């Protein structure tokens, strides 16, 4: 899709992440872990919320009847009315069809977008201390324990703290 | 050591349409077209009048079925199917324009014309087609004028209603078309019969016409009803010599109201702003597929069972 | 050593509109507005009736030009320009409503009225303005009632049509308006002429009026046509003493069909669902600029020669 | 453009690539080559086909005539009919105009994005073995024969196999 | 050493709506809905005709208020509130159809009927209801025919207007309806009274009817006005014996024009193509919330005060 | 937002830049400076201009009156007219609302896009001589004077000139 992450270079979703929309999985010496990212999940949710609010805002226009349910309508005027109403109906079913198709397109792509934006945020955090998988993972070239992992998700990772160790490992030297 | 970025997925996704893809699967979706309506008339918060077997036209002329609906105030007026307009058979000119005017009013006042008639006139003409409390009666707002002496010439007479109010008045009257010459002669005499009606802005002439025809409600005679609006300060004059079904009261349509045509049971518990033949429609959704004929503030009608709006990202399981 | 990423380009690009640029060049595009119609009425697969110079009203009253079209079944009905309804000059009251009713039917049955007339009445009134088989004739479904003895008074007569069927019947009749007193007296006598028509839902009276007017098809007389629907199980009664053009048959409109007005020739070898005065439209495109006046299942009319929809990326040549 | 590649950092298109929409041009010791990427080309084409399919779906709305071509329409009802039809035509040409302008904007941008996605995929494939031109090229810091070029286009390039050589060449020390 | 990328911002940003945000702050925005109307009728560039207190229908029959508007050429016609159509009180059949037809014309010519009358007829009948130069007059384009011989029967007369032109003509006439039996007898005699009007396309009959009515402009009598189009080559014939208000001239509607109903002042220095009761609208904006009743080339009416279109990026202040 | 820059990784806008839409702030030995980028600013403005041109293109369609202001309309035809006009009005109000909401979403995202495109351009130009801080800044690992900064803004910066020194400072080895 538009941003290349969701249904893109990320091969699939995580059914086990019922905690949020986007998130992290890590692996170090202590083992594995999973945590949802709140900010990115919320940015997407609030946008969906916006569309639903627009969908559900109502117009104030009150209409009266121009067709009797119980007594006959004169034939010519009746034909005019049927023609007008069907023409109005076609317009509205066209518009409804378009609204959904267009909105769905935008919804799908903005969620891809928020996924990518999170990915980019982490990439720049780690700068020269990690390398990209190509599959949405970063290989970290230093000892990253559960607190270091947490500081990455929590946006407090200080790259300069590990840069020396990391660069030597990326160069494969001592 | 590595940190992996990802997004969630669900087991059972939903199919939605996009510009480019007809069968796109997402994590969640919500309906945009209401398919469910309530088979009742949600009247909570609104002062409504159920007319039952009274037809809106009958409110103006005073058909027995409408005796409890000759006057009132309402913000919603409910007309039912097979409602009765005419006790004595007949038809109204421009009936549908009249019905619509009534069905968008917020009430009806009635005001007496003050018409009086001389001794040679029987103004209490009565018919078995219009029963009231076990007796032969007639339209409550009208009088069937007939010669007091059977067979004699109905006298030339003039009656003038003066609108002295500050709002326009809806006046209705009838023209009797006898089913036979004997009957016409019995009621109005052998003379040539003419009826003139003239206000400042309206004028028309009417001539009762004898003619053989089937019995409706046991009568082959007919009454044709006519109406006009009398402006404030204006007079309307009736000049006649037999065959005039005269107004004894005149109507005034008051304010605005919502008219509904439905035989759906009233429910005073629920509120609604949208109605159709089949009841009420309560939704926040912008579209519905229940009916193309609705009144009130309604979702637009669309020819689709379903239009799913995605509320989640692309579903990608594995 | 290096590897470069890139995209295709074409020598000949096409210009489209975008939200931000009226003149954007892309590799390919395709039209959304249909510009090409068909100068023929594509009637393949439809049971059609080409009325030729028979006007639809003529089908009901039996104008000689409509003899091949008094009855039939069809799913599409084709009306041509300058089609004939009236051999003897005149006009039909509520004409367009009647034409439209006929033009949305899927066939017409004719059922006899059974009207008989006494010996003092010549019910075979005939005219040189309605030729048929080389002889003076008259509307097939109607009868010109005239006094057998010239100058003598047309007798007082009554005829009642009984609808003993399960669907509504369309009945038509005419009133003759002579262009002279002599003419009037010759056909109907010196008496006062009146025609009364009454059923359970219809009543009306008609008075033949003498008056000088220009000749149409050699005739300065006029016949005015009137019509209503007789509901099932209802009776309609004609009370007359001259000037009534009596119905010998009534009509029944059967089912539904598509009404087309066009002078385009028929092609039984092409199929279509969209028609207009100029013929047919066959497209998959959602829009067309041929005519704002179409019937059937049609693309929407828009005021544009061309709206191109991109089917390729930006074209970036060098 | 939205995604920066087409009519962006890519100088121009390649007229000599009739093989597909997106593709590769390489240079090595054995000379030059060209090949179109199938996956990205079909991804774009499929989306355009999707729009075409939506343009072409039809409503089943039968209309009858309310305007006699051959007899006179009563003047007042005639004017109402003219007003309604013209109002409706104005809506549809507005709708038709907007559909095309909106769809074309999106079509151009998704095409831009599929190009970027291909670029980005290649970028992560090579990871530390190549550097970016800024013109859509990757300067490769090791010998890439025709088989090596093919491994890149076919998504099978193992970066670890050449990393040692490439690093030395990027740091310019031997 | 470093270089930083950034974008601008402003202190005071404007709020706009997006698909996802009802309150998004951007750097700039512009209105899409016009709210400003001009309180004048901008007639620069157009050849107009301000009717003042002359009603368009008064142009055809020649009411004194319309003396300066009996003929002319225009591309826009301006009608004002309370404009006068009648001096002698009455009404016109199919009045709105006629008004609209005049209001979309680009001019009017008057052509004489050439009607002449026998000495037994006074064709110069006149009334205090229509004043010219402070004295009794009548409709300029009509003649009130009355027996010269008071109480004596109006002669049975025939008048025929033949249209010798290549275009249809609008012919109007009146039918007098007296307010008393004495008034009737004095003007036309004691005989039965009929007016017959026939062409190739039109025929109708009219009977003057006596009736008591309120006085309008001093009169309780009335005149019903009637009209048709006489096609080129066709003749139309009036047969009558009292009560015809006869046409002395006939109308010819020329070209097309824009009809405006408004009481706004005329401005000859401003141009415009969009008008409503309150004046003119000059905008480039596609929408306006001034009025759902506009004429000419107008933005589409919308139910919103404002719909701001972003013309800048998100405002992110600091 | 969609492209992650404006209201994204860029903390905020610059009120002091009344010179254009996008631009540069640098820090060196000689101090600070600020210059707007013309090419990126005009790409955005031209696109707003296109939107305004479509908004303003006028497609009338003369309409005549079907409602007398000064006389009574027969009631049934008047109700038909009212129902028709209100229906059309609901349609136009809906489209006016949709147009603005839709265009506005695209307007802000395209602006974000042009910002990202400038950023990416600078990144690729500087290639191995600088690193991203994640806030929209490039830390430059060589001495960069006014002529050097001005070369970065001008799109003429030659990376090969400073690379040796720059790799030296980044890698802190060799
Ligand atoms: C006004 C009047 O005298 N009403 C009489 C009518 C009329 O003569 C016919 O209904 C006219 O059609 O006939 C009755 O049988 C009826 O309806 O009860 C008796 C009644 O006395
Ligand atoms: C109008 O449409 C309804 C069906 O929706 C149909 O029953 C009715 O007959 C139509 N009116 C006319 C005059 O054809
Ligand atoms: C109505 O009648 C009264 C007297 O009954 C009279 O004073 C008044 O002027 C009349 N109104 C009109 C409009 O003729
Ligand atoms: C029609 O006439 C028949 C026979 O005269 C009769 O049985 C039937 O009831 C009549 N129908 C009506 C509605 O009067
Ligand atoms: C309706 O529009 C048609 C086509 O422009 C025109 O010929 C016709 O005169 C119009 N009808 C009226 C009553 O103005
Ligand atoms: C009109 O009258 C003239 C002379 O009276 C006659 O020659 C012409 O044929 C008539 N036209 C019609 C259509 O009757
Ligand atoms: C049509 O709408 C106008 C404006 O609200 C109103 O004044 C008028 O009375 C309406 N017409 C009918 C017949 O209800």
């Amino acid at each position: 899709g538009l941003f290349g992450a969701i249904a893109g270079f990320l091969e699939n979703g995580w059914e086990g992440m019922v905690d949020g929309w986007y998130g992290f999985r890590h692996q170090n010496a202590q083992g594995t872990g999973q945590a949802a990212d709140y900010k990115s999940t919320q940015a997407a949710i609030d946008q969906i919320t916006g569309k639903l609010n627009r969908l559900v805002e109502k117009t104030n226009t009150e209409f009266e009847s121009i067709e009797s349910e119980f007594s006959e309508i004169e034939h010519q005027i009746g034909n005019v009315i049927n023609w007008t109403k069907d023409s109005i109906t076609d317009i509205w079913t066209y518009q409804a069809e378009l609204l959904v198709a267009m909105e769905n397109q935008h919804t799908i792509d903005m969620a891809d977008s928020e996924m990518l934006n999170l990915y980019e945020r982490v990439r720049k955090q780690l700068r020269q201390n990690a390398e990209e998988d190509g599959k949405g993972c970063f290989e970290i070239y230093h000892a990253c324990d559960d607190s270091c992992m947490e500081s990455i998700r929590n946006n407090t990772y200080d790259h300069s703290q590990y840069r020396e160790e990391a660069l030597l490992n990326r160069l494969n030297i001592n | 050591d590595k940190i992996c970025l990802g997004h969630h997925a669900v087991a059972n996704g939903t199919i939605v349409k996009t510009l480019t893809n007809e069968q796109e699967e997402v994590t969640n979706a919500t309906e945009t077209v209401e398919s469910t309506g309530i088979n009742r008339l949600c009247m909570k918060g609104r002062k409504h009048k159920d007319l039952g077997n009274c037809h809106p036209i009958g409110m103006l002329i005073g058909t027995p079925a409408c005796d409890l609906h000759l006057t009132g105030m309402w913000d919603t007026l409910i007309e039912r199917e097979n409602a009765i307009a005419y006790c004595y058979p007949g038809a109204t000119v421009n009936v549908e324009a009249l019905r619509q005017k009534i069905m968008e009013s917020g009430g009806i006042n009635k005001i007496s014309t003050g018409f009086t008639y001389g001794s040679s006139i029987n103004s209490a003409g009565t018919t078995r087609a219009c029963m009231r409390n076990g007796g032969n009666s007639f339209y409550a707002e009208l009088k069937w004028l007939v010669s007091k002496s059977k067979g004699q010439n109905f006298p030339q007479t003039t009656n003038t209603y003066r609108n002295t109010d500050t709002a326009e008045h809806l006046i209705m009257w009838g023209i009797h078309h006898p089913s036979s010459t004997q009957e016409k002669n019995d009621l109005y005499g052998t003379q040539s019969i003419s009826i003139s009606v003239g206000s400042s802005t309206y004028r028309n002439n009417f001539v009762p016409v004898v003619g053989a025809r089937p019995q409706v409600n046991g009568q082959s005679g007919r009454i044709d009803f006519h109406w006009t609006l009398v402006q404030p300060g204006d007079n309307i004059t009736f000049s006649h010599n037999g065959g005039l079904i005269a107004p004894s009261r005149v109507s005034k349509l008051i304010g605005r109201g919502l008219g509904i045509q439905s035989d759906a049971p009233i429910d005073n518990n629920c509120e609604s702003k949208c109605f159709w033949r089949g009841g009420s429609i309560n939704t926040r959704l912008p579209f519905q597929n229940l009916s193309p004929r609705t009144v009130g503030q309604c979702p637009k009608y669309v020819n689709r069972r379903s239009l799913m709006l995605a509320t989640g990202m692309r579903n990608v399981p594995e």
